[PDB]
Order: structure tokens, then sequence, then C-alpha cells
């Protein structure tokens, strides 16, 4: 029973703010790379960000300074800060556990006007 | 079992492995990519030597032997026979499992360096000495180290003496034209034109569509004439040094590590470290890789090869 599932996408206004959080059950967390993608219309699912084992980060260049991934080996939750929106963020986010392979459902992100 | 790691060096803490050189930037090249095969530098992560890698950072591109006698010829130049022996001083026995002495230079050139004797005798009491510019054409058919025996020229035309140990210290390159047969993948061939090379180094290849290989690249001294030679290495030589330390078991075929920036913990990019020795990335871009000399590669874990490299 591995699933994974996102929560709290929606629509918003551009240069706001918005968190993403994503539960997983049935793995082993701590140990496992956990990652967050993204897959626009015609386009395909980029690597957004990545966190490791030591808590280690990393960003796409489209991505670097605004948007902010953590862990929380606890509750088994994986989060996904985004500040300062733009409408070239208007995407299907997808966490995954890039360790196991296991992806999520997938919530919608929507920004304009 | 032993748990695999890497030397805490950054990228400005790191020397070439084929050539002694400080390590100046992290090259890729998918485009005109050749077989790659070099013998020096070539250390798997369970801390096996492969081809002609020694662990003195001295001993690359080095020899150690007693000059024979002068070549004559009507030719430019003065040419030198030279028999070479091993780095330590031991003969070379051509019948160990090895493609040449080691320390051997693993490319195709002409070698600029220095070549130094120290007399065995003593005269009333301190020997004599003597050093001189010199050049190694491994191209040369008389370049033969598989057999105990080279060839080097000078510009001087005498001052050179027999039977007395003789060092060659590794400089740079004499020239990088077109008959300078400079070929950085192109192996010399150890026992000249007498028979094929033997107990190599296995070839080094990306595995999966998209990887390329991930070089460090060395910018090499040249003797004179135009251009901007470099030199790529597999791993570094701490790198070689280390693995050979720990010998620590290879639990898969590719290791995860991370260009980690210490200063903010921030992970750059991620690699692909593989069994035999040697990194791969996935990268479209082609030539030198921008990244802070302060950072280092750290290993995270080990992987299979479900696992996709993040986009570099």
């Amino acid at each position: 029973q591995v699933q994974l599932q996102e929560s709290g996408g929606g629509l918003v206004q551009p240069g706001g703010s918005l968190r993403l959080s994503c539960a997983a059950s049935g793995t082993i967390f701590s140990r496992n790379i956990m990652g967050w993608y993204r897959q626009a219309p015609g386009k395909e699912r980029e690597l957004v960000a990545s966190i490791y084992s030591d808590r280690s980060t990393w960003y796409a260049e489209s991505v670097e300074g605004r948007f902010t991934i953590s862990r929380d080996n606890v509750k088994n939750t994986l989060y996904l800060q985004m500040n300062s929106l733009k409408p070239e963020d208007t995407a299907m986010y997808y966490c995954r556990d890039r360790t196991l392979g296991s992806w999520g459902q997938g919530t919608q992100v929507t920004v304009s006007s | 079992s032993k748990p695999f790691t890497l030397p805490i060096l950054t990228l400005g803490e790191l020397t070439n492995s084929r050539f002694p050189l400080p390590i100046d930037v992290l090259y890729t090249n998918p485009n005109e990519s050749a077989i790659v095969q070099c013998q020096n530098g070539r250390c798997t992560l369970d801390g096996e030597l492969q081809g002609t890698t020694q662990l003195l950072p001295t001993g690359i591109c080095a020899f150690r032997g007693k000059v024979t006698q002068q070549v004559q010829d009507e030719h430019r130049g003065t040419h030198w026979n030279m028999t070479v022996t091993n780095l330590n001083g031991t003969p070379f026995d051509p019948t160990e499992d090895v493609p040449a002495p080691l320390g051997t230079p693993d490319f195709s050139g002409q070698i600029y360096g220095v070549i130094s004797q120290r007399n065995t005798n003593t005269v009333p009491n301190l020997p004599a000495n003597r050093a001189h510019e010199a050049v190694i054409a491994t191209y040369s058919p008389k370049f033969t180290p598989k057999l105990g025996n080279i060839q080097f020229s000078t510009w001087e035309t005498q001052d050179v003496s027999s039977g007395q140990p003789t060092k060659f210290t590794p400089v740079g390159l004499a020239s990088v034209d077109a008959n300078s047969h400079f070929d950085q993948w192109t192996l010399p061939s150890y026992s000249g034109a007498l028979t094929l090379n033997m107990n190599l180094a296995p070839s080094v290849a990306p595995v999966f569509p998209g990887e390329c290989l991930l070089f460090f690249r060395s910018f090499i001294p040249l003797k004179g004439g135009y251009g901007n030679p470099a030199i790529d290495c597999l791993m570094p030589q701490e790198w070689v040094q280390h693995l050979y330390q720990e010998s620590a078991p290879s639990l898969s075929d590719v290791a995860l590590v991370r260009y980690v920036n210490p200063e903010t913990g921030r992970t750059l990019f991620e690699a692909k470290l593989h069994r035999n020795g040697f990194l791969t990335v996935a990268r479209n871009s082609a030539g030198p890789v921008v990244a802070p000399t302060n950072g280092y590669f750290r290993f995270d874990s080990w992987v299979n090869q479900f696992y996709t490299l993040a986009p570099m």
C-alpha cells in the first residue's frame, strides 16, 4: 500500500504565494530521495526541486531563489513553498520518490489574472 | 563491510592523474565522442589499480633508467637511447600483467620535460650532475617502454653521459601542431610496431542515452607554437589514492555523487560514479562546467539503474 498524495493546489494571482504538500505512506521515507516535478501542456515532465537524505536541496535555474523544498521524516510529508509565482509556472505538479520511483496523483497550479 | 566514501577536497585542491597538473575546470563533451581508454588514473571503486596507474603524483609520465648510447643520425636534433625500469629502481619485468612500467604516459604526443643525471661513481668525494631539456615522442617506433627501452631527444648535442642513473621530469608538451601527433585519447604502442598492447584497462563509455562522461580538465604548458592543449582524467590523483586506502567493496555498478557548495550546503548537480572509476552526467551542453571551485563531490548513496540523473 504505497501511495503519494499531493495537497494545496489551485489558482492564485501572479506574484502571490502557494504551498504544496505530499504525504508519503508505506516507504522508507528518511532514506529515499524526494523531488517535485511539473508538467506544462505541450511540455515534458521537468524536475523542479529535489531533497536528499542529508536534507540537501537541488533547484532548477528557472526556479532558484523562489521555491523551497523541505521534508518531515516524522510525518513522512514532503513540502514545496512557492513564492512570487508567474504565469509560466502554470502546470501540473507531481511529487515523486526518486529512489523507489513511485509517483503521485498530482495537483493543479494556475497563475493568471 | 567498510562504508564507501570520497575525500573532501574542493576543485582547487585536486590534481590531474594523467599529467602532474592542477585541476582547472570540469569538462563534458557529448559532441565528437571518441573511445576513452586511458591507462593512467585508472582505479576501480574497490581500490584496484588498473593499466599503468600508480600512487605517486611524481611518477605520472615519469621515467627512470640509464642512458645506453647516443643515436647517430643526420636528422635535426640529438637523439639518445634510454633503458627504462620501474620507478623504484627495480628492473622492469615484461612478463608482468601490465601494459607498461607504471607511470608511463598513456597518450600520443611529444612530452616536454627535463632529463637529469647523477653519476654512480664518486670523484675526490662528490658525484657529477647534469640536466637538460628533452622531448619524448610516444608515437615513435623507438618508444618501447614494454621492452624496457625508450628514446628521447635534446637540443644539447653532447652533455649526456652513458651508464649513469637518469631521471625524466615531465613539464608539458613540445608542440601541438600537425606533425606533433598530439591526441589525448590515442594510446601509444607500448611495444612499438612489434606487437599490440595487452593488459590494458577497459574502455569507458556512458550506458544510458542523454548521459556523457564528466572529465577533470587540466591545461598543459607548451614549449612553443600556438594552441591551448588540455588533459582530461576520469578521476583526480587524490581520488585514486583515497579509493586505494579504504578498499571498500562496491555494492552497485553505479554510485550517486553530489557536487555540493559547502558555504550554503546546496547540491549544484548530480553525477553517476561508476564501478570502474569514472563520472557521467545528464548534460546537453558541452565545454567547461560553470561551478564554484570551492565546491566538492560528496558520496550520497549506492543506487540501482532505475535512478535518473537530474538535468544539468
